[PDB]
């Protein structure tokens, strides 16, 4: 019906400046009102504040102040928004809210604005393995960490995707400015230890792939 | 402003039963002119963008189905949900239209069912991570239920609370689980110091407490 087009992820250092654009198509510009909502901590909605293209009415929410300001296109048909003095409880999702009437708003898809004093490292990983020679359990975990990678994501599979089923993924922790993530899997007791496993991490950001065998 | 709160903040239903929340604003929402309520309610889906559901707190909007129903009015606002569905799994909120700056709700997020537990996850290090100049010892919680779990790392009889990294994750799709990995880092010679190490777990299904370590030497 009415398509509402953004950026992409960005990666950014503190104290720069970032543009957020938010493409409308299908329905005239000069009619209805643009509105920006800040999503943090997963669950928790901000607004931002909202701007009128036609009249040039801006109003900001109070803990915005003096951060964002809002511009309109009047030819490209899109809308625009920075963001000043940019810190670090600045990581969020933002989205563009389309005014149309009461009965209805709607949404875009979002823009991953991640920003940490950072540098691009590959992945050190560690296999994992249970120091104890005997247990009751008729089924051994295994795992393995990840350490010291920046940015996000990080595709962990197990022994090529044939062991897909049984696997658990934990969500990434933020630490001295890089994320740390682990994985745990259920082996059968009948191939532990005469039938190797192996981790498999990949990083598209830094072009690396390590096999730790385990 | 006009601060509205949720209530509850969780709950576990199962296929089929009625869902009712509850959303509470401070001041009266009501504009007399029209008899009209400005509160819209919302769903939201992990990967996509809020929906709108339910419009003027009593009328349905189109694309929503039949089941999704609201009423209420000036101060007390109800959802109901006759039937629920697999596809149910969202976060709803609510977000009033009545007057600048506009807020939002505390969010509140529906679950399955039930019983799951652990035993025993424990993973000395390695002999890789002590050649870097640290140590870690991790601790997983994997199919477990509720979410509504205490971590306690013991160090030689000792708590420390230092270092400690958890980390939650959603709910199973296959057998209605969760799962909860805590990791806690130390420097090498702090680990030379000490040789037990007890992962410390309370939950709410047990009467008691599951106590499990291991020795370094």
């Amino acid at each position: 019906e009415v398509q509402l087009q953004q950026s992409g992820p960005e990666l950014v250092k503190p104290g720069a400046s970032v543009k957020i654009s938010c493409k409308t198509s299908g329905y005239t510009f000069t009619e209805y009102t643009m509105y920006w909502v800040k999503q943090s901590h997963g669950q928790s909605l901000e607004w931002i504040g909202g701007i009128n293209p036609n009249i040039d009415d801006t109003t900001y929410n109070q803990n915005f102040k003096d951060k964002a300001t809002l511009t309109v296109d009047k030819s490209s048909s899109t809308a625009y928004m920075e963001f000043r003095s940019l810190t670090f409880d600045d990581s969020a999702v933002y989205y563009c809210a389309r005014d149309d009437k009461a009965s209805f708003a709607f949404w875009g898809q979002g823009t991953l604005v991640t920003v940490s004093a950072a540098k691009t490292t590959p992945p050190s990983v560690y296999p994992l393995a249970p120091g104890s020679a005997a247990q009751t359990n008729s089924m051994v975990t295994l795992g393995c960490l990840v350490k010291g990678y920046f940015p996000e994501p990080v595709t962990v599979t197990w022994n090529s995707g044939s062991l897909s089923s049984g696997v658990h993924t934990f969500p990434a922790v933020l630490q001295s400015d890089l994320y740390t993530l682990s994985s745990s899997v259920t082996v059968p007791s009948s191939t532990w230890p005469s039938e190797t496993v192996t981790c498999n991490v990949a990083h598209p950001a830094s072009s690396t792939k390590v096999d730790k065998k385990i | 402003d006009i601060v509205m709160s949720q209530s509850p903040s969780s709950l576990a239903v199962s296929d089929g039963e009625r869902v009712t929340l509850t959303c509470k604003s401070s001041q009266s929402l009501l504009y007399s002119t029209n008899q009209k309520n400005y509160l819209a309610w919302y769903q939201q889906k992990p990967g996509q963008s809020p929906k709108l559901l339910i419009y003027w707190a009593s009328s349905r909007e189109s694309g929503v189905p039949d089941r999704f129903t609201g009423s209420g009015s000036g101060t007390d606002f109800t959802l109901t949900i006759s039937s629920v569905k697999a596809e149910d799994l969202a976060v709803y909120y609510c977000q009033q239209y009545y007057s600048y700056p506009l807020t939002f709700g505390a969010g509140t997020k529906l679950e399955l069912r039930a019983d799951a537990a652990p035993t025993v996850s424990i993973f000395p290090p390695s002999s890789e991570q002590l050649t870097s100049g640290g140590a870690s010892v991790v601790c997983f919680l994997n199919n477990f239920y509720p979410k509504d779990i205490n971590v306690k790392w013991k160090i030689d009889g000792s708590e420390r609370q230092n270092g400690v990294l958890n980390s939650w994750t959603d709910q199973d799709s296959k057998d209605s689980t969760y799962s909860m990995s805590s990791t806690l880092t130390l420097t090498k010679d702090e680990y030379e110091r000490h040789n037990s190490y007890t992962c410390e777990a309370t939950h709410k299904t047990s009467t008691s407490p599951i106590v499990k370590s291991f020795n370094r030497n």
